[PDB]
């Protein structure tokens, strides 16, 4: 897949994805907060379309992500993130896609995720993120 | 704590 | 070292 | 004066600063590093004019700043930054402005600065810096 | 904030 | 169970952990490195005993654990924490335990593990870890 | 002179030093806090005798010092830490020494100092911080 | 890196 790496941040604003419940996520975009303005990233899209869009609007920056889990598995013979949940202090956001395969999960205790990073091809080949007082 | 993360931050040198 | 400030960074999941 | 905050970024690539021989330092703004890309900063302008230009391009990310020294001093009944000096790994910058009044210093062994916070009237009243490895 | 360091924390696994 | 807490260190110099292939992990310490001198961290032991122990040393500084992945299961009514793999830059110790359950894992790209925290019964309860530059 | 390095702690909960009101400071000894526990740290002290002892306890973890400041100057030939202050959120402490010579000063907006590093032949050659959050 | 952790460290103030 094509790699990308939105770099760190001062903390998230909202989250755009997509996916599609027969196969895995697609696309994946994110607004940062940077220094108290929003900072725009890149949308990083599939090469494919068919993908229903999911909005995660965070009511920064009293609320903020504390979780992240999903699913990694196999779609057409590689292995891709088929599902994303976002738990945040105040809600639960997701699961988004098709919660098979093999789990993962993220819980905070304590600190911020202030970034992304990644691959997509036809859809999310894999995701780090950075993680920040 | 809130969602904006922290720096380090020394000064101010000036008036104060 | 660097002028390039670093973060910590967890991950990947997905394709190794 | 009129306080300013530009915030934490990745890095430094390029400061911009003015000052007159008989007052203080006036005009500051910088260009920061973004994730491997430039940030150019908000120009923090003096009210008045009647100040040299100084351009300093860093060779970012192999220079960078290791100490910061100064002067504070009285100018027409205010404290007031008079005076500035940048050290890198490769060479000196400066001083810009006078030297004349109380001295201070900032050297670092290990970490970076990453942003500048500060206020300016009719010159740089008082300025702090973010510090981040 | 008060006069003790901070680290990031992340988990825990196990019983929530 | 009773909740440990051995706090943030400099690094990680040995990890002495026990377990027993029916069951889960149950006794658990560490060795630290404390600013270049080895720290004894309290040894976190299980209220019973038949659990086979393990040494794990680690060539500090060079050496460090850039993932930790595991097994969370039910073990007699509660959730615990089954089996534990460590690995390095060097090799991978484990898995010590028994690989049933549900799996979890935290690859690390940048940073250090620096110290754990966590709880243990009959067998560990849960842990977290502390993390760093 | 002798160099010392503590190293980084979670926090400060007493400083013990020593000075001359003809000379500088002597003798420097800090107890630390390590994850809540106190942790003596080494007794650092001048190669001569005749040095007045300062005990700074404070109130930790609610009381932090918020700036450190003093004087470096020349003593029979050498550069020396002539004098130290230390600022609290609750109080001033000092100045301790001679306020004679190049002043220096530190304040902290944001962060904690965790550590201390030097060097001491008759008198503190010179002295770093560590800062962190 | 090597697997000790790293912390800002600002100074030294006195003899250079
Ligand atoms: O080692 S292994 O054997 O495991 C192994 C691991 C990984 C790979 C793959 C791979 N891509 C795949 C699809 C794919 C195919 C079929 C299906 S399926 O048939 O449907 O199942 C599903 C998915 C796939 C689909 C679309 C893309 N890949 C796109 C892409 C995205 C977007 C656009 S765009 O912009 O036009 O939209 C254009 C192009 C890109 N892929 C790269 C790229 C790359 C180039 C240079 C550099 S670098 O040198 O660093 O510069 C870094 C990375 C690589 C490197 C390896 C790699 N892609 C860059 C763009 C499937 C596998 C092969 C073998
Ligand atoms: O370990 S092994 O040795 O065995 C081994 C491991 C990995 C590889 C692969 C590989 N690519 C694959 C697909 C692929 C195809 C079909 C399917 S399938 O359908 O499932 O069959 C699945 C996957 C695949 C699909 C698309 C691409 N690769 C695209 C690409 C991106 C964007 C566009 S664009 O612009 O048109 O959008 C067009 C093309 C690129 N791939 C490179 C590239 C590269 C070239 C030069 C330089 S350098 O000269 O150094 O700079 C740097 C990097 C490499 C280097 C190795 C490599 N790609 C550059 C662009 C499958 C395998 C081969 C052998
Ligand atoms: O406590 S003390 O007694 O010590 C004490 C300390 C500080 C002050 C001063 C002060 N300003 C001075 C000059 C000045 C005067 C004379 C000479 S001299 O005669 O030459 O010597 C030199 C310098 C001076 C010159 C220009 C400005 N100040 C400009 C300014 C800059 C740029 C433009 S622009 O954009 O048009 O270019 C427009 C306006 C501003 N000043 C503020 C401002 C402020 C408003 C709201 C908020 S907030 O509430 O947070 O919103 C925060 C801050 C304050 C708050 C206090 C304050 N300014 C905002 C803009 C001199 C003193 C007074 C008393
Ligand atoms: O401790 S005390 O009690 O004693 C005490 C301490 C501090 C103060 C001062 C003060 N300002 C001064 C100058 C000044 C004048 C002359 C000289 S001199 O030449 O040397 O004499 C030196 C310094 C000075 C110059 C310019 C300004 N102040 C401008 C300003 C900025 C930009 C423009 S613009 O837009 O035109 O560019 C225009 C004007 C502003 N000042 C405020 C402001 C404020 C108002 C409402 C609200 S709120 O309602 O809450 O929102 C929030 C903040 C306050 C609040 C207190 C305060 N300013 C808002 C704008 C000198 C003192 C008074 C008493
Ligand atoms: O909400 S839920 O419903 O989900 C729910 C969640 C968790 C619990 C349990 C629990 N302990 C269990 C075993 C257990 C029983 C049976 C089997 S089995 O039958 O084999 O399966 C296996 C395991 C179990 C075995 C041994 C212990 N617990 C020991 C212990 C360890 C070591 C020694 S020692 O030192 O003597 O060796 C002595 C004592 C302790 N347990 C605590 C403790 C505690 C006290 C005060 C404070 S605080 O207030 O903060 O101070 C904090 C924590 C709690 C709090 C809750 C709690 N323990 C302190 C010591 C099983 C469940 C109940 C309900
Ligand atoms: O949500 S609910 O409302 O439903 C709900 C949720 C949780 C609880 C439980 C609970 N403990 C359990 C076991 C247990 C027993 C048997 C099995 S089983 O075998 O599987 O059946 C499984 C699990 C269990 C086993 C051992 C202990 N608990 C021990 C303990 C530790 C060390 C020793 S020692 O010293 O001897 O080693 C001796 C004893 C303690 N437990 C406390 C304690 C406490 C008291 C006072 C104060 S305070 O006054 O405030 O300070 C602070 C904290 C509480 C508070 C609530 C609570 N324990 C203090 C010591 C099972 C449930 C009840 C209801
Ligand atoms: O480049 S320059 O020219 O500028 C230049 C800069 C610095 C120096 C000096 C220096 N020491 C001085 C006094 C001194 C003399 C006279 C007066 S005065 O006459 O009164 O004015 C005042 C002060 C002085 C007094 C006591 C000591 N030095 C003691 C000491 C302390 C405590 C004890 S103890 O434990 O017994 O109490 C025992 C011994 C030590 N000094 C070292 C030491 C060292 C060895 C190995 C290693 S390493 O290789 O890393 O291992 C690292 C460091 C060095 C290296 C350079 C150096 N000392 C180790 C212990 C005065 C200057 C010379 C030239
Ligand atoms: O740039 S130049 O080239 O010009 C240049 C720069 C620096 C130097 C100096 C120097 N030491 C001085 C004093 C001094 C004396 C008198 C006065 S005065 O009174 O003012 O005159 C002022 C200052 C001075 C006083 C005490 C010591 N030095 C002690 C010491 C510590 C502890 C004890 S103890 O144990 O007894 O307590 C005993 C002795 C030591 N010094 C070393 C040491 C060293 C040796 C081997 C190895 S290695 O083999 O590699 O391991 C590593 C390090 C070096 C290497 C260079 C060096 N010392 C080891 C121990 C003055 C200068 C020379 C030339």
């Amino acid at each position: 897949g094509k790699a990308f790496d939105d770099g760190a941040f001062t903390g998230i604003r909202e989250i755009n994805l997509s996916y599609n419940k027969e196969t895995a996520i697609g696309d994946f975009q994110v607004v940062y907060d940077l220094n108290g303005s929003p900072y725009v990233g890149q949308n990083h899209k599939s090469f494919i379309t068919g993908f229903t869009p999911v909005k995660i609007s965070l009511d920064f920056p009293s609320e903020y992500i504390m979780e992240v889990s999903g699913y990694t598995g196999n779609v057409s013979g590689y292995v891709v993130v088929r599902s994303l949940t976002f738990k945040t202090n105040k809600k639960t956001y997701g699961p988004y896609g098709v919660t098979s395969g093999t789990p993962f999960n993220l819980p905070i205790e304590n600190g911020l995720i202030v970034g992304f990073k990644g691959s997509i091809g036809y859809w999310l080949d894999y995701f780090s993120m950075y993680l920040s007082l | 704590q809130s969602g904006i993360s922290q720096t380090v931050i020394v000064g101010p040198w000036g008036a104060k």
